[PDB]
């Protein structure tokens, strides 16, 4: 038939990158044969680029109707349904296809993918493994399974797995195919900086293809601030305006911009989540736009053009909810990345990338497709100073006879409560109040031991640190500063009283075998020391425990605690002594949380930006001695902190002061420096100069 | 229930 010849031509032209002039080929084939089952399928498959989301569904349904045994249509339709948010149906599409064709590997891969998205990681691993058995040469399932194993810290045959992934990327990079490793995942695998940037470029090119269908003309960009009253118009685009780590770091910056010279636009790709974070940004920002009601990217980008944004800030990168297609349209002259994606976009539409020397040294350049944007001290900023000001000062209880990490008390009204106490003693490190083991301490201890929610002492509210959720739900989330006094103790989390507490509250995926070995060596060299981790996920606990047993560490040497609300999670940091940063993916936000707690953090900067973070932090903090230059230096620094107690006290004191003295948590300072950089870039663009590294 | 992992001895 003539339809078959048209079909084959269309497929070839599709591989030829001529989908624009190949979809027409598919169309002609369908016109020749209206009921061409195969032609209906593929034409929708190319439609999966974006086109009309339901347009693909129409062709897929017709293809399945014409040939009820077309398992390719079923699995593809399920994926198309996945983009449409119809999980209930996409799952049924995959299973429908699997039941028809049990040997269909792709359906098992997609079934595992949705399980993985839903969080049933073990089931995603199982289905992925079933897909690989059916089709071992299947990069997508392997990479996803490798990611799943990384998430649960399953390092069985780890090295070869890593090597296999690099080989897959090479082959897929040779053929210009879509790499199976997500650019966010690239930071977790040992790949050359070129490979990672190439993967980001390929993902960045994906949105370009889906925007060409609009054929939207170029966007006329302003060349002066005259139309804006000399005010630079900056639009912060993010889908995380709400209870998300991005908001917990920068919710204050929008309000801190100097309105005399700046006009702040907050474009939200997410609906209002009813959190005080969204409330704050919607109120303090000069303008807030819910692009979540503007699905069409062209429509949204056009709206950005109308507002007159001079600098557009991408706070998503290749994270969930990102709508980078809007940035592809170049709605603003200057476009730059900011917090949220710890990596390069590899895309032309991103002109700049905010960083700092330590985070992105000049030598580590060429790893970024974007021109570098220098931030005087650090690119990372935190709102802990505002979210948890009750942690600025703390108090302890003398259980035996100067322990600052066993029985700690926090509270805004702490000063008045202490003044009501008869025998308060002061230990100078400004200084730390200490409660002697008296009847008041006895009442507090009974509260903790009995697990009582709260007590009253001289009319003061005393809250058990583990029951903040039911005492004030808003406070536990960090939306509200607790209006009570909170008691936190090692006994709450089973930490040994007279023991060194090494901690790392990052997600377990940031842990790799070499990092675990380093920490194991630390524990062996430091007696009476324990490692404090989080069930995050909880399935990683057995894997970590087994690898410790193989490393010679008894079970009791590692203590696992469940994840806790933001306020409780940050409050627990005081209980520990030193935090061990994950060198593979330096704890970025978790590093801020621990530092606010006053807990020293030992880090080993790497080659990637994500690895180099938390070094910039420590640098800006003024605690350079906690940055290790190699594996041995990391081990030695951690071991000294655990053994030289006087050194630990001095370092913890320095962290305690620098967290407030150093311009690390000074949001107003950060905003002003950000405003400076903003201007610098504009001048460059005003004088016609194209993006060039700002340092 | 919902108490500390271990108790704290006290005279
Ligand atoms: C590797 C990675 O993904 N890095 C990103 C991450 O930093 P980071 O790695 O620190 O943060 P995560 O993606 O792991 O998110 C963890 C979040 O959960 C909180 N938490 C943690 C433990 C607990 O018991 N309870 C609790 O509430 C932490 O305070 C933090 O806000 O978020 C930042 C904020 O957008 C981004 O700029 C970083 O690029």
């Amino acid at each position: 038939t003539h339809a078959d010849s048209l079909n084959n031509l269309a497929n070839i032209k599709r591989e030829q990158g001529n989908i624009e002039e190949a979809v027409r080929l598919y169309r002609k084939a369908l016109e020749v044969f209206p009921e061409f089952a195969a032609a209906h399928s593929n034409l929708a498959s190319v439609l999966q680029q974006q086109g009309k989301l339901q347009e693909a569904l129409m062709h897929y349904k017709e293809a399945i109707r014409i040939s009820p045994t077309f398992a390719d249509a079923y699995s593809n339709m399920g994926n198309t349904l996945k983009e449409m948010q119809d999980v209930q149906g996409a799952l049924q599409c995959y299973t429908r296809a699997i039941q028809i064709n049990p040997a269909f590997a792709d359906a098992h891969s997609n079934l595992a993918s949705i399980h993985k998205d839903s969080g049933n990681i073990p089931e995603a691993i199982a289905s992925y493994r079933t897909a690989l058995k059916l089709k071992p040469d299947f990069p997508d399932a392997y990479c996803n399974l490798a990611h799943c194993l990384q998430i649960v810290c399953d390092w069985t045959d780890y090295d070869e797995r890593m090597k296999k992934l690099v080989s897959i990327v090479a082959d897929q990079l040779e053929k210009n195919r879509l790499p199976s490793v997500h650019p966010h995942h690239s930071m977790l695998y040992p790949l050359s900086h070129g490979f990672r940037k190439a993967i980001a470029e390929r993902h960045g090119n994906l949105c370009l293809d889906k925007i060409n269908v609009l054929h939207k003309p170029p966007y006329e960009h302003p060349k002066d601030l005259k139309l804006s009253d000399g005010r630079l118009r900056v639009g912060y685009v993010s889908s995380d305006f709400g209870n998300h780590p991005t908001s917990h770091l920068m919710q204050s910056i929008p309000g801190m911009h100097n309105p005399d010279k700046f006009e702040v636009f907050c474009y939200a790709l997410s609906p209002d989540d009813g959190t005080n974070f969204r409330v704050k940004v919607m109120a303090e920002a000069n303008h807030f736009i819910d692009l979540s009601q503007i699905p069409c990217n062209g429509k949204a980008a056009d709206r950005i053009h109308q507002d007159g944004i001079h600098i557009l800030v991408n706070m998503n990168g290749y994270t969930k909810g990102a709508r980078n297609e809007l940035f592809a349209l170049r709605p603003a002259p200057i476009q730059a990345m900011w917090l949220g994606y710890p990596g390069t976009s590899g895309a032309l539409f991103m002109d700049y990338i905010i960083t700092d020397q330590e985070t992105s040294p000049a030598e580590v350049a060429e790893q970024y497709s974007e021109k570098l944007a220098y931030m005087p001290h650090t690119f990372f900023i935190g709102d802990h100073a505002n979210m948890f000001p009750h942690l600025k000062k703390k108090a302890v209880i003398d259980f035996k006879s100067i322990y600052d990490n066993r029985i700690v008390l926090n509270g805004i009204d702490l000063k008045a409560f202490l003044d009501s106490l008869p025998d308060v003693k002061i230990v100078k490190m400004l200084n730390m109040p200490v409660i002697p083991m008296n009847t008041i301490a006895e009442a507090v201890i009974e509260m903790i031991n009995r697990g009582q929610i709260q007590i009253t002492i001289n009319g003061f509210s005393i809250s058990n640190g583990l029951a903040t959720t039911q005492i004030n739900n808003k406070a536990a989330t960090g939306e509200e500063v607790p209006r009570t006094i909170i008691v936190t103790t090692r006994s709450q989390y089973g930490l040994p009283e007279d023991a060194i507490v090494y901690c790392n509250f990052n997600q377990l995926y940031k842990i790799d075998p070499s990092t675990l070995q380093m920490w194991a060596n630390i524990l062996k060299r430091v007696p009476n020391s324990v490692l404090w981790l989080l069930r995050f996920p909880a399935v990683g606990e057995p894997n970590i425990q087994q690898y410790a047993q193989n490393m010679g560490l008894p079970q009791n040497r590692i203590i696992f605690s469940p994840v806790a609300p933001k306020e409780e999670h940050v409050r627990r940091g005081q209980l520990a002594d030193v935090c061990l940063d994950t060198p593979l993916c330096n704890g970025h936000t978790t590093g801020m949380d621990v530092l606010w707690a006053g807990t020293p953090m030992v880090t080993m900067p790497g080659e990637t930006l994500a690895s180099r973070v938390a070094a910039s932090q420590l640098t800006c903090l003024g605690c350079l001695e906690l940055i290790a230059k190699n594996r041995q230096e990391y081990e030695d620094i951690a071991v000294k902190l655990g053994t030289d107690l006087e050194y630990l006290k001095k370092v913890r004191g320095k962290v305690w002061k620098q967290r407030i003295s150093s311009p690390l948590f000074n949001t107003k300072q950060y905003t002003m420096e950000l405003e400076r950089l903003y201007l610098q870039m504009w001048e460059h663009y005003a004088a016609g100069n194209k993006p060039d590294h700002m340092i | 229930a919902f108490s500390p992992k271990y108790l704290l001895r006290l005279p």
